[PDB]
């Protein structure tokens, strides 16, 4: 019979319900080899990516939530529970001796209903700056909320909200990036007008450079350009060397005094620089950059509108910028190069400081819901409940729906229905409260006309999410919703045996 | 499910128990020795719970987290590295009889993080403070806590360095201390330890060469960092050698070809050289040395990283590498050096480094047999650390169980008096107070639970009475014993055993592998 | 753990579950011992009957069940199917870690609110003549629709309805009596209006009898009276045993002259007469009867107003009664006295004939249930519709109720409503046909606004009770769900060990 794939699929829902919920269970993941390492983590993306399974329905569950993790934000392990709770309710659905056609019929017209119910129940009063201040303070303070980690959120949450509202509706995501630095304290905050780099070359060569130009220089020392003043090597002596090397030297000796009469102060690039020219251009007086990121030019030509030179082709057509204040003052551990005196304030670094790592994924994720849910909500505000408001409301909806179909698919909608009032039970359970107690009471109140009725985490009592201040997305949970379905008839279609 | 994370947990708490009962007879003076065989046979007795613990090896997440508990506790604080684990074994006693009933561990975790908020409160409540602004209670307090360490004649032989040592007063009362970072005491066989004084500058023991007069003034020291090694040849031979010819290729090449360099390098000004360790040249040329004992000759080997290091930072230069170098950014100081023997054996070349930024400065100390250096060596150690722990803040407090007991009193009344169902896990913490005094009662050779019992009507009685006693035996007052503790000690290892008793409770579920 | 006395109780329900609805499972009681009995059977009181059991708790619910039989008439495996499906709803409830005691008030609830619903569900349209005939003829085909036999129903329906009419709105239960004769055709009824014996003597004794008067005479010829005129045997010789047996005959013949002299020709009683008196009766010219039931002489006393002489005490007291013709007609094939000539028409006896047995019982049960839904409505019409309408409102008015109650007793009344929505399912699988499509669309059409909607056991299909005409009785429900509610509330009480 079927049971392999669904127990399988099923299985490795489990490992990741405890880690729901802002009061969630830690666990150590051990590596095998040579070196036993071990580490404390808190999110089921990690966990799920460091994993090898061998079941295919598992690796078709690990490949979509990987996919939705990349599109949305944080959406693995709620669309992970709610797809082993959809099969485990077909399973036995299936056990009774029901159709999988009437089961499917079933589960869509859930969907659409819930879908619908979803649509029809969506706020819009946000004609002021201030309620959107509020809203995006909201749900920025409910992204943070994750981790249960009372030391620096209020100072870092201010400083991304008023790093994400520098963008004043522009849509692009290339402006402002983040970087990787540790040392110093938690509360310390830095804040510019520019970015900085990643790498100096030290202190030997001269810092003082005037008149800053930009200039991109793709002169290449051993790509084999055009008119080769070198040659290669013969076989009849060891003397050729000398020659090879005297060559060389001529050779980057005359693309020096090109670059320097060509009108240059300031040399950036991102291809590999030997120790000689180096040091040549250091005895000129000119600064060299090398070993740059493969991000940094990128961003920097995209902002004034430059781009590569080409691999030199024409100098005399690819537009180039300048700046107007460039040094390098000593902040932090480490000495960076500036880039101030513009009047483009789309692109903007801010370093942080601390000693603790794994805070530059979950802050790269903050910004990216921000900025989301900022061009999403350029002129029409949406935005929903949250604490488990929205999930009984779309239970009650199905369950409504469900009594005015006669034939046989309305035990599909049932089972959706009871399937789908699991979260915030899961949710209850993971903090240390009476589950069953809540879940009734909010559907109780659900049922006697209350929209607004959700559950709290700090005393585990029932009241108003509408007075106390939390929201969330609008379209997060109905790409979960879609997800989950697609994931449940993916998997519920498959029933033969494994070939 | 549930099992399996129980079955977890409680595999974790035996195992932590059986690391913390591997070792437990060993607080106190009169603590027992245990010797620990090595694989190949050989036997060793010790007494510190340190080296134990940094000897055993096991593989297990407990007993991992708790060999870094004890090591951030050595590094942080220096002294009571054994209690911590006692400590943690007893939070874990009775986490276990906690959740054996039926309680979450959040409320576990946060009456464990009040109960140690509240004790901390009350030992900085507790504790009275001191001055230090000036010098004479400075060196009161140093010779009141330095006479509690080791024995009566070890103490009177370390006074002498123990009183040279803090005479150093550099930091003019600040937050923290810098006595790790700037402090590099050497060490020297041969003479007599009497003959010891502070010396600034850089001190060195390795022979200059051996012509004429060697008295000069240039830098004192060569900042030269590149490959003075011969070009080693492609195979052994290779050509066949017997009459001439091919000796006098060689011969040019061992004469006329490094003396090129030696001389292009030696137009510069300042001709001082010299090299690192001779772990990888087989062999130096000896007609070098001879060409080169002509127009002052110094040369200077044996020098390890960390004597780059520091005179890198005493002086304030930094070295340069490579062969193509026209700059001069090599220079120091020139003040005064050539020095001789303090009447005895082994070589030892001092300066003492006038007109400097940097005012570091060492103790040279010396001995013999090698039997009073390397514990003498250990007494300043001592010193210096009890100083900076004491120089970091300013309470301190008696030990001998009797702040154990009011703390267990004082949670035990707080427990009663606070109202909710965490008070019964704060109750736990009232259970895991009295280990301490219990051990050091059972150590001595006295009944534990009628000391024990005693030292609560004492303390419910007349608040602050005595402690234990390990010399008479009884019961008698501390005020007369000099023995005292920075605070630091006591609270530092509190909060890092509730911090590594809450990450070992917050870590459950299943310990997936590869 | 509780689960043995779970197990044992439910194990008891299930072997007679295919007894359920006109099309039933037959199946064969296999006896031990020294002769192997086979019969078949297809009524669960006589397989309850003919069992035995050693659980204490399915030892109470068989004595409990048995009595509800005797009690109200049928309905002992419906009880039973209904307390193992309350039984196996109980387990799984207890299984989900909840506590008995709010098990016991949802129950509690669930009971009140079904007994409001069927008290608020009742109709009453019958002030004409052609109503309580056409109810009565409902219910009497409604109850003979148990065993699908199609042979000889519409005249047995008519003849108990002609019977059970006669009362006139009569409290009585001692008038009509029914016996046991077969032989004959199923297809033969006779029709009187008095009663017959059951026993006779012959035909040596003259029938020739005049002037009809009963006369009870207790006079005793071995019970030892006053004044004995023989006595006992001494120890001497074998002499006295003549003396005796003289002293005997001339005693009864002093009696039967006394009897003579009083005035009687038609000599009945109850007591035990030899060969002797009898054959002297027989010569002299009074017929004698002997041999006489346990109930006969007491109704034919009752109908009349008599009594027996308690052992001649009061001769002069006792009041008796007369009749005027009494004769003995050959019918069917046996002789029986007859009892006509009088103007009491209450007490009558329907002999059958036919070639069958197991036939008493039914009728019996049949002609209970008359009298009884006779003797309730008397002036108030109750009757409800059948074939799954009633249970399905009491469903959706448990559901409905189940919904306005915060706190922890809703699970049990969704466990109690569950559990009622169960007997169609197993009326509609006993017959063949799809029983979850069924039941679903009854159910739809009694949440849409319809509550005369039933399913037909003729093509399958759903229609109106009130069209075709069937109903049933009022209060026999109400005892049932009452006597399963609290034989569910006793068995649930109980979980400690069996001591
Ligand atoms: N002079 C003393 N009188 C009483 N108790 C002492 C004395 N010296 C040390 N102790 C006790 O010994 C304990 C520490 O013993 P041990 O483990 O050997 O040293 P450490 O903790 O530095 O490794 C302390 O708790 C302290 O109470």
């Amino acid at each position: 019979a079927r049971l392999t794939s669904f127990i399988g699929a099923i299985a490795i829902g489990d490992l990741v319900k405890s880690t729901l919920g802002p009061k969630g269970m830690d666990k150590i993941l051990l590596s095998s080899g040579r070196d036993a390492s071990l580490m404390v983590t808190n999110d089921g993306a990690t966990i799920l990516k460091n994993i090898g399974v061998d079941n295919p329905a598992a690796k078709v569950l690990v490949d979509m939530s990987r996919v939705q993790d990349d599109e949305v934000g944080d959406g693995t392990t709620s669309v992970t529970v709610l797809a082993a709770e959809l099969l485990r309710e077909a399973e036995s659905l299936i056990a009774k001796k029901i159709h999988p056609q009437t089961i499917i019929a079933g589960w869509r017209e859930a969907t659409k209903a819930a879908r619908e119910a979803l649509l029809s129940s969506a706020v819009d009063h946000g004609s002021d700056e201030v309620k959107f201040r509020q809203d995006l303070m909201n749900i920025a303070g409910t992204t943070l909320s994750s981790k249960l980690l009372t030391h620096h959120k209020d100072h870092f949450t201010k400083l991304a909200v008023e790093a994400v509202l520098r963008l004043k509706g522009s849509g692009n995501l290339e402006a402002i990036h983040i970087i990787k630095k540790l040392g110093g304290s938690l509360a310390d905050s830095y804040l510019d007008e520019g970015f900085l780099l990643d790498k100096k070359i030290g202190v030997n060569q001269p810092k003082r450079i005037e008149n800053a130009k930009i200039l991109i220089a793709n002169t290449g020392m051993d790509t084999d350009k055009i008119k080769i003043f070198g040659s290669r090597v013969r076989v009849d002596s060891t003397a050729k060397v000398a020659e090879i090397e005297h060559a060389e030297k001529e050779k980057m000796k005359e693309k020096v005094e090109r670059i320097l009469k060509h009108g240059i102060n300031c040399f950036i690039n991102r291809q590999l620089i030997y120790n000689y020219p180096e040091q040549l251009f250091g005895a000129a007086g000119v600064m060299a950059i090398e070993h740059a990121d493969f991000a940094g030019v990128e961003r920097l030509a995209l902002v004034t509108g430059g781009e590569i030179a080409s691999t030199f082709d024409h100098p005399e057509l690819v537009k180039l910028g300048s700046c107007k204040l460039i040094e390098e003052v000593m902040i932090g551990e480490d000495k960076l190069i500036h880039f101030s005196g513009v009047a483009l304030g789309e692109a903007c670094t801010i370093v942080l400081r601390g000693a603790t790592q794994q805070i530059l994924d979950e802050a790269e994720r903050s910004l990216h819901d921000a900025l989301c849910v900022l061009a999403q909500t350029v002129k029409d505000s949406r935005t929903v409940y949250g604490g488990g408001c929205s999930e009984m409301l779309m239970a009650h909806a199905v369950t409504q729906l469900a009594n005015r179909t006669p034939g046989k698919e309305a035990v599909a909608m049932e089972s959706y229905a009871k399937a789908l009032r699991m979260l915030p039970t899961i949710i209850a359970d993971n903090a240390g409260y009476d589950s069953a107690d809540l879940v009734a009471q909010l559907r109780a109140a659900h049922s006697e006309g209350n929209t607004t009725a959700g559950l709290d985490m700090r005393e585990g009592t029932i009241g108003d999410m509408a007075i106390l201040g939390i929201t969330e997305s609008f379209q997060v949970k109905r790409q979960v919703l879609l997800s989950a379905a697609e994931a449940a008839e993916v998997i519920l279609r498959v029933d033969n045996i494994i070939k | 499910d549930r099992d399996k994370p129980a079955q977890i947990r409680f595999s974790n708490i035996s195992a932590a128990k059986a690391v913390a009962d591997a070792i437990r007879t060993s607080l106190g003076p009169k603590g027992m020795d245990k010797m620990i065989q090595d694989g190949k046979g050989d036997v060793t007795i010790t007494n510190d719970g340190a080296t134990i613990l940094k000897q055993m090896q096991v593989l297990h997440p407990a007993a991992r987290m708790l060999v870094e508990l004890s090591k951030a506790q050595d590094i942080e604080a220096g002294d009571g590295t054994t209690s911590v684990v006692i400590i943690a074994g007893s939070l874990l006693d009775s986490c276990t009889k906690l959740l054996q009933k039926g309680i979450h561990p959040t409320i576990i975790s946060e009456s464990f993080q009040k109960a140690l908020e509240k004790g901390i409160e009350i030992l900085t409540d507790m504790s009275r403070p001191v001055e230090l602004s000036d010098r004479e209670t400075l060196l009161n307090s140093a010779t009141t806590s330095l006479n509690s360490k080791v024995v009566s004649q070890y103490s009177s032989l370390l006074s002498p360095m123990s009183v040279n040592a803090v005479m150093k007063v550099i930091d003019p009362a600040t937050a923290t201390s810098v006595d790790l970072r700037d402090i590099k005491i050497v060490k020297k066989l041969g003479g007599t330890i009497d003959d010891c004084e502070l010396v600034e500058g850089l001190v060195l023991t390795q022979k200059v060469s051996n012509s004429g007069i060697t008295r000069v003034e240039k830098a004192k020291i060569g900042l030269i960092q590149f490959c003075l090694s011969a070009p080693k040849t492609d195979m052994d031979n290779q050509i066949v050698v017997s009459d001439y010819a091919q000796m006098d290729r060689v011969l040019r090449e061992e004469r006329a070809y490094i003396l090129n360099l030696v001389k292009q390098i030696k137009k510069t000004g300042c001709n001082v050289l010299l090299i690192q360790k001779s772990i990888l040249r087989d062999a130096l040329s000896d007609l070098a040395l001879h060409f080169l004992n002509k127009m002052k000759i110094m040369v200077i080997k044996d020098i390890e990283r960390e004597d780059i290091e520091f005179i890198c930072k005493t002086i304030g230069t930094k070295p340069v590498a490579h062969i193509d170098q026209f700059t001069a950014d090599m220079l120091g100081s020139a003040e005064l050096a050539e020095e001789v023997n303090l009447n005895g054996s082994g070589k030892l070349l001092k300066i003492t480094g006038c007109a400097s930024p940097g005012k570091t400065v060492t103790i040279v100390v010396r001995g013999s047999n090698k039997l009073v250096i390397e514990e003498a060596e250990r007494s300043i150690h001592d010193a210096l650390c009890v100083i900076r722990c004491l120089v970091k803040k300013r309470a301190l407090i008696a030990g001998g169980g009797a702040p154990e007991i009011e703390l267990a009193l004082r949670l035990t009344e707080y427990s009663r008096t606070l109202s909710g169902m965490e008070s019964y896990c704060v109750r736990a913490f009232a259970d895991a107070m009295e280990v301490i005094p219990s051990t050091l009662a059972e150590n001595a050779g006295l009944n534990p639970i009628s000391t024990v019992t005693e030292l609560r009507n004492r303390h419910a009685q007349g608040e602050k009475t005595a402690g234990i006693n390990v010399r008479k035996g009884g019961i008698s007052n501390i005020l007369e014993e000099l023995v005292v503790q920075p605070l630091l000690v006591s609270v530092s290892a509190l909060t890092l055993a509730t911090e590594t008793v809450r990450s070992i409770l917050k870590i459950d579920d299943v310990v997936n592998t590869r």
